[PDB]
């Protein structure tokens, strides 16, 4: 797709889980079930505005579910809870 | 002949070592388990992958699997306790 420097997919949303966080635990799986309803709004948002970039939900669990789905970028040390946009919204200055 | 006369001492030593093995079983039964990384304190969260820092340096990380491992010389049952106490009595690896 153009306006995207990589391969994407509007069919669903991708989930990023940090290496230190085990996928398939009770905390993650419960967080990974109710977040599946975010995909409907993800597609609805793009329908109104086709020129829309990444929409991401950074969970306090640790996993980030973003749309559209796209394969992730050595080892990966990415944690959504340390990103500047997550920290600025978690608390006031 | 020297072996035959000794046996009274061997019997007492074996009995005392068996009693000490039973006491060690009562004490450290299954308590010697540990995870591959010193951050998970139970098998329920000692699963998946984790980031290991080689030689303690923060700038050299590497991905490793974490396994809920058990000590080689444990006190899980009576025979294991007897073997561990024998290795201790030989003064080898007893500080560990
Ligand atoms: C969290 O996980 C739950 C377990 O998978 C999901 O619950 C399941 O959702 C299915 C999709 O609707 C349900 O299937 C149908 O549900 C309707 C609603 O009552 C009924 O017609 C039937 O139960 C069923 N239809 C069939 C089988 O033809 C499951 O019943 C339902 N429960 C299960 C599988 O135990 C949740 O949807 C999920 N949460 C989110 C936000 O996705």
């Amino acid at each position: 797709d153009a306006n995207f420097g990589r391969q994407i997919s509007y069919q669903h949303a991708a989930v990023h889980i940090p290496t230190d966080i085990y996928e398939g635990s009770t905390i993650v799986l419960n967080e990974l079930n109710w977040t599946s309803a975010l995909d409907e709004v993800f597609k609805k948002n793009r329908e109104e505005d086709p020129s829309l970039l990444w929409q991401v939900f950074g969970s306090a669990t640790g996993l980030a579910r973003y749309y559209p789905a796209s394969p992730w970028v050595k080892i990966d040390l990415y944690d959504v809870r340390r990103r500047p946009w997550y920290i600025q919204g978690a608390a006031s200055p | 002949v020297a072996i035959r006369t000794i046996g009274n001492i061997m019997i007492v030593t074996t009995l005392l070592q068996f009693m000490f093995a039973c006491i060690g079983v009562q004490l450290f039964k299954g308590k010697f388990y540990r995870c591959t990384d010193e951050a998970k304190s139970n098998p329920e969260e000692c699963r998946g992958l984790f980031i290991l820092y080689k030689d303690g340096d923060v700038d050299s990380p590497v991905v490793r699997e974490r396994i809920w491992q058990n000590s080689d010389f444990n006190f899980d049952n009576v025979l294991s306790a007897m073997m561990a106490l024998f290795t201790v009595s030989t003064f080898e690896g007893w500080p560990a």
